[PDB]
């Protein structure tokens, strides 16, 4: 199972539907397969969809993890669609 | 029991004060302290004499020859040094130790020094040269406390290993042992019994002989700092230690009743002495108080 | 007669050799808790290197971000508790970056680009405020551990 | 060695893994499940470069060091439909604004 999450600017990002489910906002917002953000732009909803892999991969795994790499300049929407996310 | 009461204070020193001991002829009151000095006092009236300088960090504790004319100091700069107190001249400065030195004194022949440290080493050492003549490695943690036996040819050590080793002077084995942090130890001035702290607010009397603890002392506070006691014989028999409170406690020997508690320091008392014939201790406090007093009783 | 803390160590006097093992990029803060329950700190290890070292069965270990004090997993669970060792082996402390949150990652890169006195001249919530301005801190993870364990009775 | 990618095609962007030894025929696989259009009809990009279906994924440079679950590399997608074959176009995303005074 993979869901659709749209960003304001209308891209599509298509992930596994147990990765988008670490957001509860999310899981809600399904409650179709999309979910249509209003204010979450492309670059920030593909660095969550990129934290999405990386929770999923590294969760319970036991070995060596690295750093979730985050840019100054995205920092800050980043924070905001977290809280929103709760995620 | 006694009625010991404040004579004087004497308040030389500058920072915690490590040690005090009298004399054996009486005379004088040496101190110690964590200001790097030794000073010489007026065992009966408290009157200053002279400092005597020349380590280079604190001092943690002092001791006399058996003829009153020389003392040894322990330093947290590694060494002993060797003093002559008519001239207040360094007459040796014993290195060896890698780590502070907590402990000192002369056998009753004065002709050696021991000395323990935080290095966990007991060393046996030459007045005359100056040299290390043995090192007793055996216990596995700081040594508190160090004392010549009556003739010289036994020392009992202690550690916050947990143990206290009597040692065989002449060849350095260790002759046999008697769990918390043992403080302080020494030899009683008859010679039958060892004194020995344990940071669990607890001294006990022991029958080393016979391997048997004959005393239990308690009420005072000592769990932190290695805090010397004493025999006091001069009048009655009583066994006195500072505590942590601010109080030189005073216990009867035999019922192990605490008999008095002088009230007057402002910190830690770490260090007590008794003057060898009349009925006087001195006491000696840490960096809150910096004083050293003296004590005095009709027995 | 008084509570003593849940989390403290136990004076075992039992020797445990361990290796302290920094699998983090992160530079590594040893907290020791004492037989009273007080953090205390210990060397720290740089990204990349790991170190044996004498501690005891029973005692309590946790490890933080030396700079932040961000918190840090060890064997994978908040606290490191030495055993006996077995056949002449050290007993690994294999320790690594937690999995944070996404917030909490945001939360660690905010912080390390604004002065704590310029959080309030970000154009975000209030509440987001509040989040940068409760920075890490071991008492946290404390008093949450010693709440799981008491709802574990 | 799984591999962690972004599969990119106009506003569309797929998050998926496949392993080092998969092969670009195999991705497609992957492809055809989620958006039901068949091998032969996909064409798979690194770059500039149109990929070989034979070719392993670590063999066109996809690795575990290069494409990680943090930080994914791209593969472009373009379709065909019988003898039409669509060019390469992968929208951009958004800009971030300017970095605020105080960072």
């Amino acid at each position: 199972m993979y869901v659709k999450l749209i960003s304001s600017d209308g891209h599509e990002f298509i992930v596994k539907r147990e990765h988008a489910l670490t957001s509860g906002t999310i899981k809600a917002m399904l409650s179709t397969n999309e979910v249509n953000f209003r204010e979450i732009p492309s670059h920030v909803l593909s660095k969550v969809c990129m934290y999405f892999t990386y929770k999923v991969r590294y969760t319970n795994s036991s070995t060596e993890i690295p750093e979730f790499p985050i840019a100054p300049e995205i920092a800050l929407e980043l924070l905001m669609a977290a809280n929103f996310l709760d995620c | 029991s006694p009625n010991y009461a404040l004579k004087f204070t004497l308040a030389g020193h500058t920072k915690a004060v490590s040690s005090v001991k009298f004399s054996p002829n009486g005379e004088w009151l040496a101190s110690s302290s964590a200001d790097k000095l030794i000073k010489i006092w007026g065992a009966y009236d408290g009157k200053f004499e002279k400092t005597i300088s020349g380590h280079k960090l604190g001092i943690s504790d002092v001791a006399w020859s058996s003829d009153s004319n020389l003392l040894v100091s322990a330093s947290d700069d590694k060494t002993l040094k060797i003093w002559d107190v008519s001239s207040g001249k360094c007459l040796k400065t014993l290195k060896g130790h890698s780590n502070y030195v907590f402990c000192c004194n002369f056998n009753p022949q004065s002709n050696l020094i021991v000395s323990g440290s935080f290095d966990e080493s007991v060393r046996i050492w030459d007045v005359k040269t100056g040299k290390c003549l043995k090192t007793l490695p055996a216990h596995s943690d700081p040594v508190s406390a160090v004392h010549f036996n009556r003739d010289g040819s036994l020392i009992v050590s202690s550690s916050y290993d947990g143990l206290c080793r009597i040692w065989d002077t002449a060849s350095g084995q260790c002759l046999k042992t008697l769990n918390p942090p043992v403080s302080f130890v020494k030899f009683s001035p008859n010679g039958k019994y060892i004194l020995a702290a344990t940071l669990d607010n607890t001294l006990k009397l022991w029958d080393y002989s016979k391997g048997k603890c004959l005393k239990t002392y308690t009420g005072h506070k000592n769990e932190k700092y290695c805090i010397f006691a004493n025999f006091s014989v001069t009048g009655g028999k009583w066994i006195v230690s500072g505590s942590e409170d601010n109080l030189v406690y005073i216990w009867n020997l035999q019922t192990k009743e605490i008999v008095q508690k002088l009230q007057g320091h402002t910190d830690v008392v770490i260090s007590t002495a008794c003057h060898p014939t009349e009925n006087i201790i001195a006491s000696a406090a840490l960096e809150n108080d910096k004083t050293i007093k003296l004590w005095k009783s009709d027995c | 007669g008084r509570p003593r803390p849940v989390l403290r160590s136990v004076n075992s006097r039992e020797p445990s050799q361990v290796i302290f093992c920094n699998r983090s990029p992160r530079v590594v803060l040893p907290v020791w808790l004492n037989f009273d329950g007080e953090p205390q700190p210990y060397p720290t290890l740089p990204p990349g290197t790991g170190r044996r070292i004498h501690s005891y069965r029973g005692h309590l270990w946790l490890f933080r971000d030396a700079g932040t004090h961000d918190g840090l997993l060890v064997n994978q669970t908040e606290l490191f508790v030495p055993s006996l060792n077995v056949d002449g082996q050290p007993i690994f402390a294999n320790i690594t970056l937690p999995v944070y949150t996404l917030k909490e990652r945001c939360l660690q890169v905010v912080r390390s680009l604004v002065k704590p006195e310029n959080y309030r001249r970000l154009d975000i919530v209030r509440s987001l405020y509040e989040d940068l301005e409760d920075h890490p801190n071991v008492q946290k993870d404390l008093e949450r551990l010693t709440q799981e364990r008491i709802a574990h009775q | 060695m799984d591999v962690f990618l972004m599969i990119r095609r106009h506003k569309t962007t797929i998050f998926t893994d496949a392993k080092e030894s998969s092969t670009v025929f195999e991705l497609k696989r992957i492809v055809e499940g989620i958006l039901k259009r068949p091998p032969d009809e996909q064409r798979l990009y690194k770059d500039d470069q149109l990929l070989d279906d034979g070719k392993t994924l670590g063999e066109c440079g996809f690795t575990s060091q290069t494409a990680r679950p943090q930080a994914p590399a791209t593969v472009g997608l373009a379709f065909r439909a019988d003898d039409t074959f669509e060019a390469l176009c992968i929208e951009p995303f958004s800009s971030p604004p300017e970095l605020p005074d105080v960072m």
